[PDB]
RNA sequence: UGUGCGAAAGGGUCCUGUAAGCAGUAGAGUAGCCUUGUUGUUACGAUCUGCUGAGGGUAAGCCCUCCUUCGCCUAGAUUUC
RNA sequence: UAAGGGAAGUCGGCAAAAUAGAUCCGUAACUUCGGGAAAAGGAUUGGCUCUAAGGGUUGG
């Protein structure tokens, strides 16, 4: 029923999965968790941070990760000849007013 | 048994809550947590500490004159018992509860009366300043609806006023950078 | 949860839930002290093998309170009402 | 600077309270029996300088003289003119009261 | 009986009575205006 | 294929202690302009007061939610008298 | 870091804790008169708005 490229929006909750993470590791780990739920989201093992949402993870140093991030996950297909994987997902940060009171939502194609 | 208020910030005590100090004057200071015992052992004033009844009595924002408040007090002289009078007195706390309440919410309305003056005023204020950050059609979509209503016969206001409603409906959020595309 | 001194209706659920545990939507037992299990961990209830030789075993037990406070932190309040009545009226209350 | 800041919450510890001073103020009787439960011989200066609001005891009149100008007596001052919290405040504060007949 | 007396007689003087389109749009587009301010700071956060 | 699982969200329950900003005949005093003082006035000014038990956090080993949204599903591999 | 107690610990207060900058009051025995001495024991310290003192040049 869902097309093979598709975006959505989702607010990840970095709070529950930084708690008690040692200061020195925990934007790697935001790094790795934001990879693990764009994985779980789409089922697309290959994921593509963007450098702004790199940014905006390290952005109050390595222990000042905000306890929530508004992402856009986007499933788009893999054009590469000889590629392992035929679907991709690429992770952008979204510019809202507050990252809170928000559903997923699905971003129109136009 | 009974229930108990906080000394240092008046909520209610009940067993095994908390924590009592017996000072050696003969005076007893019930506490109901750890919280109101450190700041008792610290010395802070509970009138000064903004989350106490102590500080809402002071500052007026507890409902202090009312007759439904002249019901409860400690009885140092004790009636004999009489099955009626708990009953009518079981339904007297009813009454007294539900006509506090709304006295209550009354008291807090009265507090709070002037927020929409003064929100509008900062409305009026902000958009005055901030015309130029109201949605606006795009110059392509203008254009479009200009050679629409051409080729229509109909209004170009019109059309710009359900464009407008179009977009205020459809709520885009924009996103940071962008895929960069591999060689 | 309400006793023949206590004419608060309620159950035996605390306020906010049994922690990590849920709500008590069943019958239960109530017994003094600890037992040897943790939370949601299956207990077995056994009769005594014996004849009983305290007057502890012929006691007749009669409550006068339940606690019915949040055990997620320091609860004063044994009902949401009680908290209500206590606290007054909210900004929030305003705007709904 | 405080003398070992870290056991200065422990009991044995204890400042006298606000409250009491308001009492020793306005009775002569509570603050003897205050002083009836110290040593005079022990205190410094032999007991004769004294001051009622920071419940204190110092060495010479020039040091009692000397901390009256300092900001810890003027903080006491300024606690004393709000006024201590007492029992019947608290009671005030929950809109209760005592029916005595 | 005094609580009740005088409970109907302020439900009588109104003590417990409760109470514009131009407004609630200029506090929309006030809203509007915040939310523009909210993700320009935005950018400049992320620039 | 469910009283399902997951991600959000809403409500609750707790923790802290009253957010940003705006306003005020609150504010020790100081300096200008003139009615030369009659909150004279305007300006600066720790702090105080109100909007505001507000703002923020809340499971990471808290609770509830067929009836608040979105997604996932009857696999894949290996072995067995 | 730790309630209450405060060396009961240990061969032994080992280790730790406590003290600490600056301003002011004050400072014993002994002494080779130089010291002891920061002896000891005390009072205080933020922010803001002010006030006062401490200079140079020019002008009759
Ligand atoms: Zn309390």
């Amino acid at each position: 029923a869902i097309a093979d490229v598709v975006a959505r929006e989702y607010t990840i909750h970095l709070h529950k999965r930084l708690h008690g993470v040692t200061f020195k590791k925990r934007a790697p780990r935001a790094i790795k968790e934001i990879k693990k739920f764009a994985q779980k989201a789409m089922g697309t093992s290959d994921v593509r941070l963007d450098p702004q949402l790199n940014k905006k993870v390290w952005e109050q140093g390595i222990k000042g990760v905000p306890f929530r991030i508004r992402v856009r996950i986007s499933r788009r297909r893999n054009d590469e000849e000889g590629a392992k994987e035929k679907l991709y997902s690429y992770v952008q940060a979204v510019n809202v007013k507050n990252p809170k009171g928000l559903l997923t939502s699905v971003v129109e194609e136009e | 048994m009974r229930i108990e208020n906080c000394f240092f910030c008046g909520r209610p005590a009940w067993p095994s809550k908390g924590i009592t100090f017996m000072r050696n004057d003969g005076k007893a200071f019930r506490f109901c947590r750890s919280k109101c015992h450190k700041n008792f052992k610290m010395k802070r004033n509970p009138r000064k500490l903004k989350w106490t009844k102590a500080y809402r009595k002071n500052a007026g924002k507890e409902m202090v004159v009312d007759s439904t408040l002249q019901f409860a007090a400690r009885r140092n002289v004790p009636v004999r018992y009489n099955r009626e009078l708990w009953q009518k007195t079981l339904k007297a706390m009813e009454r007294i509860s539900e006509i506090r309440a709304r006295r209550e919410r009354v008291f807090y309305k009265k507090r709070m009366a002037g927020k929409r003056a003064r929100e509008v005023a900062a409305a009026r204020k902000l958009v005055a300043e901030n015309e130029h950050l109201l949605p606006r059609l795009r110059g392509s979509e203008k254009r479009r609806l200009a050679e629409l209503a051409a080729e229509r016969g109909v209004d170009v206001e019109e059309l710009e006023r359900e464009e407008l409603a179009k977009l205020a409906s459809k709520k885009k959020s924009k996103a940071f950078g962008g895929e960069v595309r591999r060689v | 949860a309400s006793t023949e001194t206590d004419l608060t209706k309620k159950k035996i659920t605390p306020m906010g839930g049994f922690v990590r545990y849920g709500e008590v939507n069943n019958d239960y037992v109530m017994i003094k002290g600890s037992v040897p299990g943790v939370k949601k961990r299956i207990m077995t209830l056994r009769k005594s093998l014996f004849t009983h030789t305290s007057r502890k075993a012929l006691e007749k037990v009669e409550l006068k309170w339940i606690d019915t406070s949040s055990e997620f932190g320091h609860g004063a309040f044994q009902t949401a009402a009680e908290k209500k009545q206590f606290m007054g009226t909210l900004k929030k209350d305003l705007q709904t | 600077g405080v003398f070992a800041k870290r056991t200065m919450t422990k009991t044995r510890r204890r400042l006298r309270d606000l409250d009491q001073i308001e009492r020793d103020l306005r009775s002569p009787r509570h603050l003897q029996q205050y002083k009836e439960t110290k040593a005079a011989e022990d205190l410094p200066g032999l007991g004769l300088y004294y001051c009622i609001e920071c419940a204190k005891w110092f060495e010479s009149e020039t040091s009692l003289v000397g901390h009256r100008k300092g900001k810890p007596h003027k903080r006491r001052l300024k606690q004393l003119k709000e006024g201590a919290y007492t029992h019947e405040e608290a009671m005030a504060a929950i809109g209760y009261r005592i029916d005595n007949g | 009986q005094a609580l009740e007396e005088e409970e109907e007689r302020l439900e009588k003087e109104g003590f417990y009575d409760e109470d514009d389109e131009e407004e609630e749009e200029i506090l929309q587009k006030a809203e509007y205006i915040r939310e523009q301010h909210a993700l320009i700071r935005n950018e400049a956060k992320m620039r």
